């Protein structure tokens, strides 16, 4: 794997490290079969078929899933954007906060959320089927977290994640930004799966006790 | 069967074809999957070694049979930009490129004219494959009429 | 005939070029040239509007000024109701409007109709050097003084080829 | 004598001469980089080639009027006579003829036979609907004719680079506006 | 859909003759233009590259990229039409020594872009690994006033991409030496890299 | 020599007797060798400031209204890029045609201009013909810089000119990069071979 600059031509790079996966299977090394199964993510874009050795490669993934930590979720491109749209409760309370000289030259958001619930949506990059996720929640933030996680995701589609059902505690109105959440894709909770092409911010403040 | 490929500067391919006789329609039986790109990429290197030799192992464009491996000979052509037109020939018996050596020099020149004709498009960068429907007919009529 | 000072004024009043040729004196401070150029644009406007009971053909020739040359054939002018030539004792001022509106002013220290014929065949040969050496100039924006230094000794050679 | 025969004298002597293949290559380099830095937004590169070409024609009308000394054109059919026989014959080497005036001589069209700016181009498939390659002329003919105070508006309608029938350019001119005080 | 990089398409020989879709030509057909129509497009290169550039050096080395994408086209054309298609020839030498491609660029590239052959080709005698190419009149930069020579580099990128695609990795730099009555003499120095330098020794 | 970089022309326009010429003399170079006003009409005055390490030369052309020169004035707004409508707060009928001056000057000046609006003779503030808040509003929906000049204090009008040349500068500020010219090598004894 040093003779080809892997870490150009592409078919041979796929075929050599497919041989490396099969030799590390017959040896039954685990850390390299995890490593080359994880370094196949430079090339799932081209060169693959729609769920033939994606599933016959998932039978090489899932032994490394059932072992201890030897894969740790290869691709950090999951959730396109997150929307924290407060649902409609009532319009009775928005509960808000508050010539001599002098030349004039014409030439020269944050939320205050209430007791409602957000939205999430994402996609999986490749046609391995029935990828599953549980228990997505925020990072170092306040009480404003979700509860329940029974969801899968389909083959290629950009899938909704319904029912997040946020519950928060009131704070002071110090304006901080969140970006992403702690999402566990059928295994341990990995880190901030950040958004494509921009950080794609969100801006919360306190819950209104007024 | 015949295998033909245009190998770029960084060795990335830009045209990739086989064409074969109708007697064995599924050509290159259990070599096309697993040896046929390896012998090409392995034997780029003697073509690369022959690009700086004045006399071979006063034209320096056509190159002869440069490698012979399991009775498969390959032939090569080093263009002016350095895109090399290496092509593997396969048969039943010992194949001869010497019966076509006067002939298919005008197959390499008549595909180098097509490469020059698809270079002049300013939208065509280097290091991207030839996704041209015109190019396939323009190479396979040349392969049919002149072999 | 002769030329002693090239003045090139804009299509909007104030000048963009002047270069006194062998004047050897500075009667006017540089700032005055701007109010002179705007005064010539104003009287060029005024000399349109007074015209007597007229309301009714400027065809020069090739005299071989400057020593191949720039053109061969008789042509036309473009201004009729407008100032064309002032005449005094010390000097004589020619002026030449282009079609786009770009007047060229040539102050002449050789005094006393054929001077029009020899004059505008020089003032079109300065227009060809303007369109060849100032228009193809990406450092030169529009509506700006001519800060190019190639335009000076491309016209100096032709005027010392004249006189 | 006339405008058909006058421009080839200017084309015959004292026009400084260059090839056209370098001209095609150096246009093609500009439009390829303009594609690659605007992320294939092809209604933006038509705008940018328009805004590039509009600043050519204001510099070009003084060079044309100094190279030959025309009067102002009396009618819009003879603006088209200049743009046939003495505009593109001097600067380029092409004579694109005129067909298809309007019902009242308000528009016209300009059949361009061979283009000296696309000799090699086969444009890509995502640009096959939203790009006009030789848009630079539609910055020039908007530009230079605006300095003669003929406020025209000029677009492409069809071209052979798309795979259509013929390259033609529709000119529709609105007002003569106002001109320098002498006439 | 002819070469995807997903697969090599396997297709049998001796099929039918298909329809004919696009056919071009490649000989020179020496068609002229006016130098004003070249210089207007050259100043419209520079009138945008002045606008989208912050310092001088990145303006230098992205005015050079436009010349790079004429040089890598022109190298394959000029040898192929100088060795002369369906009027079948015997092909050119494919030159591979550094003063056999400098003679080719000196006598044929400048006689192709411009009407005249470039006048001189000067080795740097007091050292090695500099190779001057000069003229007496740069006919594209001749409408630029002043002295700064950044606007030169569109021609020098034509040189550099000529050699970078010829297997000779170099680097050009233009300078101005106003010798004699030629006030715009404008030397380019081609300056080859170190890693090429051993190879022509062996 | 001359050595400035750009040159703008800025018209002063208004009714007659609104006090434009006395406003012009106090804040800028004046009475250099200009013959006078009315002899040819529209006197020219010059002001030289610098913006953003570029030198700017501004020519101010105080238009003269005498009915006789009305045809002549039209041709003088051709190419005019900077503009200043002046009105006086004491008299009131100038403001009735100040909008007419703006309309005539939006016509045939340039593609885009930057028109200021200035209230002369605020020394007679008590004699206010028109309220300043109405003219301030009429400047606000016409994209105009608005000023009130005492005619005894030149600081206000001088500040207005500096900001007007800034807004008209960035409008025409052509991009510039560098003219350093430091790249020198290649001093050999020329073993040439052609």
């Amino acid at each position: 794997i040093e003779l080809l600059n892997i870490n150009t031509w592409l078919i041979l790079q796929k075929k050599i490290l497919q041989l490396c996966i099969k030799v590390s299977r017959k040896i039954n090394d685990f850390e390299y079969v995890a490593k080359f199964s994880s370094i196949l993510i430079t090339k799932y874009t081209h060169l693959l078929n729609q769920s033939e050795q994606d599933a016959l490669f998932k039978e090489y993934i899932q032994p490394s899933i059932t072992n201890e930590s030897i894969t740790s979720y290869w691709d950090p491109f999951i959730l396109r954007e997150v929307v924290i749209n407060r649902i409609l409760d009532s319009d009775p309370t928005s509960n808000e906060i508050p010539n001599p000289q002098e030349v004039f030259n014409p030439f020269k958001a944050e939320f205050t959320c209430r007791v409602q619930n957000p939205f999430k949506f994402d996609f999986t990059i490749n046609d391995i089927q029935l990828d599953e996720e549980i228990s997505e929640f925020c990072e170092i933030d306040r009480k404003a977290v979700s509860y329940s996680g029974p969801y899968n995701v389909k083959a290629e589609s950009i899938r909704s994640i319904t029912l997040p059902l946020i519950i928060k505690k009131p704070t002071y109105k110090k304006i901080y930004e969140i970006s992403c959440l702690k999402i566990s894709i059928l295994k341990l909770p990995l880190q901030k799966f950040d958004i494509i092409n921009d950080s794609r911010r969100s801006n919360p403040v306190e819950e209104e006790a007024e | 069967p015949q295998y033909f490929a245009i190998i770029g500067k960084k060795d990335n391919p830009v045209y990739e074809i086989e064409f074969t006789n109708a007697e064995n329609p599924q050509g290159f039986p259990q070599d096309l999957k697993e040896l046929n790109p390896f012998i090409l990429h392995a034997s780029l290197d003697i073509v690369e070694d022959l690009q700086w030799q004045i006399n071979p192992t006063t034209d320096n464009c056509y190159l002869g049979k440069v490698d012979h491996f399991y009775g498969l000979a390959i032939t090569a052509y080093i263009s002016y930009s350095g895109m090399k037109f290496v092509m593997i020939h396969g048969n039943s018996a010992n194949s001869s490129v010497v019966i076509d050596d006067n002939n298919m020099r005008s197959f390499y020149q008549e595909v180098h004219e097509l490469y020059v004709k698809t270079l002049m498009n300013p939208f065509y960068k280097i290091t991207d494959p030839i996704r041209s429907p015109a190019f396939d007919s323009r190479v396979r009529t040349l392969a049919r009429k002149h072999l | 005939m002769a030329i002693e000072t090239i003045l090139v004024i804009n299509k909007s009043g104030g000048l963009i070029y002047q270069r006194n040729f062998t004047n050897d004196e500075q009667k006017l401070n540089s700032n005055e040239y701007l109010i002179l150029a705007s005064t010539l644009h104003g009287v060029f406007a005024i000399a349109s509007q007074l015209t007597p009971k007229a309301l009714q053909n400027t065809i020069p020739y090739i005299p071989y000024v400057g020593m191949d040359d720039f053109f061969k054939e008789p042509f036309t002018n473009w201004n009729k109701s407008g100032l064309r030539q002032l005449c005094t004792d010390q000097f004589t001022m020619f002026i030449y409007q282009t079609l786009t509106g770009l007047k060229f002013v040539a102050i002449s220290s050789s005094v006393m109709n054929l001077a029009i014929q020899i004059a505008d065949n020089f003032l079109r040969k300065v227009y060809c050097l303007y369109s060849d050496y100032v228009m193809k100039d990406p450092s030169y924006s529009m509506e700006m003084p001519i800060r190019s230094n190639l335009f000076d000794e491309k016209v100096k050679k032709m005027v010392e080829n004249l006189q | 004598r006339s405008l058909k025969a006058m421009g080839e004298e200017i084309w015959k002597n004292k026009t400084e001469k260059i090839n056209t293949e370098l001209f095609t290559l150096t246009y093609g380099s500009i439009v390829a980089q303009l594609c690659q830095d605007y992320e294939r937004d092809f209604n933006k590169v038509n705008d940018h080639l328009y805004s590039m070409g509009y600043n050519i024609g204001c510099r070009l009308i003084e060079d044309f009027l100094a190279r030959t000394a025309l009067p102002r054109c009396e009618n819009l059919v003879k603006t088209s006579e200049v743009l046939s026989k003495c505009a593109f014959k001097i600067f380029l080497n092409i004579t694109p003829n005129i067909t298809n005036w309007s019902h009242n001589k308000d528009t016209f069209s300009l059949i361009l036979d061979e283009n000296p700016l696309a000799d090699f181009v086969e444009l890509p498939m995502d640009a096959m609907k939203s790009l006009w390659y030789s848009n630079i002329l539609c910055g020039v003919l908007k530009g230079s004719l605006e300095m003669v105070q003929l406020d025209c508006d000029v677009w492409f309608v069809s071209d052979i680079l798309r795979g259509d029938s013929q390259t033609e350019i529709k000119v529709k001119l609105n007002r003569i506006l106002k001109d320098e005080i002498p006439i | 859909t002819v070469g995807p990089k997903q697969a090599i398409t396997s297709e049998a020989s001796t099929t039918y003759i298909p329809s004919r879709i696009y056919s071009e030509s490649l000989l020179f057909k020496r068609q002229e233009a006016s130098l004003s129509a070249m210089a207007f497009l050259f100043q419209e290169m520079i009138s945008q590259l002045h606008r989208t550039c912050k310092t001088a050096g990145d303006f230098e080395t992205k005015l050079s990229d436009y010349g790079h994408n004429i040089g890598i086209r022109l190298l394959e054309l000029l040898n192929f039409r100088a060795s002369s298609s369906n009027y079948i020839t015997k092909m050119r030498r494919r030159d591979l020594k550094i003063l056999d491609i400098l003679q080719f660029i000196h006598g044929t590239l400048w006689s192709y872009l411009f009407n005249h052959v470039s006048d001189d080709l000067v080795k740097s005698s007091e050292r090695d690994n500099e190779y001057m190419i000069v003229d007496n009149f740069p006919t594209l930069t001749q409408f630029i006033p002043g002295e700064n020579v950044s606007c030169e580099y569109f021609v020098c990128g034509i040189i550099k991409g000529f050699l970078f695609n010829a297997g000779f990795p170099c680097g050009v730099t233009a300078h101005r030496m106003p010798q004699g009555g030629h006030s715009q003499r404008t030397v380019y120095l081609i300056q080859f890299d170190r890693q090429v330098l051993d190879r022509e020794g062996l | 020599g001359y050595d400035y970089d750009y040159l703008f022309k800025i018209v002063l326009i208004g009714d007659s007797g609104v006090g434009k010429s006395n406003l012009l003399s106090r804040f800028t170079t004046d009475e250099f060798n200009i013959e006078s006003k009315s002899t040819i009409g529209v006197e020219f005055a010059t002001r030289t400031i610098e913006v953003e390490n570029k030198k700017i030369k501004a020519q101010i052309w105080d238009t003269a209204g005498q009915e006789r020169y009305r045809a002549i004035t039209s041709a003088y707004y051709r190419g005019a890029v900077g503009a200043l409508i002046v009105y006086d707060i004491s008299k009131s009928s100038s403001y009735e045609n100040c909008n007419h001056w703006l309309t005539e000057l939006r016509e045939n000046a340039d593609d885009n201009v930057a028109v200021g609006l200035i209230g002369n003779k605020s020394d007679l503030a008590h004699l206010r013909a028109v309220p300043t808040d109405e003219a301030k509003n009429f400047a606000m929906e016409n994209q105009m810089l608005f000023t009130e000049t005492s005619a005894l204090n030149s600081d206000n009008v001088d500040k207005a000119f500096r900001e007007l040349i800034v807004a008209i500068f960035q409008m025409v500020s052509k991009h510039q990069v560098d003219l350093s010219g430091s790249g020198t090598n290649n001093m050999g004894s020329n073993g040439a071979p052609k």
